[PDB]
């Protein structure tokens, strides 16, 4: 049953150490782009805004 | 006579220091008028939040009244003569000048100490001055220029005492007092902040011993022990837009931290700025001026009266320029003003270089023209720098400034630094904060 799995999925080695680095990296990536992005998007989350009518 | 030789005669500045702090200072040429006049060093800067707007409440009373000329008498006298009394107050110095002729000096300088000293600050006189700052600052509030350069200061050194204006909000104008102006006077019109100045047919001797026989009553203690210190600001890169879609034209004002009196980077970022230059759309130029943004400006009739500015005070400055456009044409300065920093922070040419040292030259040599603002150029050099700096000397300092060293400060102060715009008007194509600073830096470089 392993050898008849294997020959349906050759790649399964592979596939499972490609996954293996894809959890690694975008495990790195994600955070560093999400804090890019609340970085660049900080200045509309800080406005303040205010209103001063005659 | 080659420009050399004048700048060598440049009759010298002669500076004394009386024993109670207070430091005379002269220039005689030949002239038979003159202008005397002392400059204390305080303002806005010297001013906490509850007494903010007190030293422009000064200056206000101080022509009104004194101990020894009771009311209107003072400006009886100051007109006996035709002297033009005068007095302005900036964020960090206030002064008092007379402009008179040389042979009333001996009455300018007794007109000068009594107002300077003898105040009388009476309260009559506080309640009717009151409603003149209000509606002077409703006059403020109609001057589009100054509301925008208040809105920088407030933006840029968010916190600090040089965020407070110089008039003061309008509550601490309708809630001021004796008491509390009177604090401000005897904690800063003391002799060793106190400049006296004159420059036309001023004897420095005269100056020295009028000074001894007026002015040294003046103190140099303070109170008990309360010494208003110096509390350094910080440049907060922000940005504040009042937009109102009502007012014509959008003043738009930006600018990073530039350098303090003290750092000698001033003269080479002023030739920096004389590369950009000053632009009014009744200028006649066109066209054909030599400053790239001016050219495009006019050539594609974009802003109506942008202008760069250095304003630069004892620790830190704002390092930038100020441009009056329609409202769309904002986001395409922006775009081109920058262009253009960057430009001197990556390919200034000598060829420029030699042109903005000769418009620095210019500048200085045409602002020292006149008693005024000779006596002014006095009173503040002692105090930013604590001497008159000499032509020649102001001419050495531009002929060691070339390309490399205006790409080097420029690069030191221009590129990848935080700005502080602040808007105006119909500010909506002004671009984002991210915008602005995005353009601070050129990915070619
Ligand atoms: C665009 C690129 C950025 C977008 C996000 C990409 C995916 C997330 C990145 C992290 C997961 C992939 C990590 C990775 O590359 O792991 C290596 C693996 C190959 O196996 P391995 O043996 O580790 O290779 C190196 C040693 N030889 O290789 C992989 O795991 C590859 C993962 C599959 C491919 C992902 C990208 C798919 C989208 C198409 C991009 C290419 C477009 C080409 C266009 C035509 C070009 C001619």
């Amino acid at each position: 049953c392993t050898f008849l799995r294997w020959a349906s999925e050759p790649e399964h080695d592979h596939r499972k150490r490609m996954g293996l680095k894809m959890l690694m990296m975008m495990g790195l990536l994600l955070p560093l782009v999400y804090a890019m992005k609340r970085h660049k998007w900080s200045v509309l989350k800080s406005r303040k805004l205010a209103y001063r009518p005659p | 006579a080659t420009y050399a030789q004048a700048l060598q005669s440049v009759p010298e500045t002669q500076v004394s220091q009386l024993d109670n702090g207070l430091r005379v200072a002269s220039e005689q040429s030949s002239q038979p008028t003159c202008t005397v006049g002392v400059w204390i060093d305080a303002g806005s800067r010297y001013e906490n939040e509850k007494n903010n707007g007190a030293g422009y409440f000064v200056e206000h009373l101080a022509f009104k009244g004194t101990k020894n000329r009771p009311g209107s008498a003072l400006e009886k006298e100051v007109e006996s003569m035709g002297a033009h009394l005068n007095a302005y107050s900036t964020r960090e110095h206030t002064a008092y000048y007379i402009k008179a002729l040389s042979k009333d000096l001996p009455k300018a300088v007794e007109l000068l100490a009594d107002i300077v000293q003898n105040c009388s600050l009476e309260d009559s006189q506080i309640e009717k001055e009151r409603d003149v700052i209000l509606q002077e600052l409703q006059e403020n509030d109609s001057s589009m220029r100054d509301v925008v350069f208040d809105y920088l200061h407030a933006t840029a050194f968010q916190g600090t005492p040089l965020a407070q204006s110089v008039e003061g909000p309008s509550e601490n104008v309708r809630k001021l007092s004796r008491a509390d102006l009177t604090e401000y006077v005897s904690q800063h019109y003391k002799a060793p902040r106190m400049v006296l100045a004159a420059a036309g047919g001023v004897e420095h001797r005269q100056l020295l011993d009028l000074a001894q026989k007026h002015f040294s009553s003046l103190s140099g203690t303070y109170v008990e022990d309360a010494v208003p210190a110096f509390t350094p600001c910080r440049f907060t890169g922000s940005e504040i837009r009042h937009r109102d879609d009502a007012l014509p034209l959008a003043h738009v004002a930006i600018a990073v931290e530039g350098p303090g009196w003290a750092n000698p980077d001033n003269v080479p970022l002023q030739v920096a700025n004389a590369i950009i230059g000053h632009y009014d759309s009744t200028y006649g130029g066109g066209t054909h001026m030599s400053s790239t943004l001016a050219s495009v400006a006019a050539t594609r009739k974009l802003c109506q009266s942008f202008q760069t500015f250095n304003i630069c005070y004892a620790e830190t400055g704002l390092l930038g320029a100020h441009f009056v456009c329609d409202n769309m044409s904002i986001d395409d300065m922006m775009f081109f003003l920058q262009g253009q920093w960057m430009r001197l922070c990556t390919s200034a040419t000598e060829s420029e270089v030699v042109r903005g040292k000769n418009i620095l030259r210019n500048a200085l040599v045409s602002h020292l023209d006149g008693t005024t603002p000779v006596c002014e150029d006095i009173g503040r050099s002692l105090l930013t720098y604590g001497r008159r700096i000499p032509l020649a000397e102001w001419e050495s300092r531009i002929a060691e400034v070339d390309a490399s060293v205006v790409r080097e400060v420029c690069s030191k102060y221009f590129y990848d630094q935080c700005p502080a715009v602040a808007g105006l008007g119909p500010i909506e194509q002004l671009p984002d904060y991210n915008r602005i600073r995005s353009g601070m830096f050129w990915l070619r470089f």
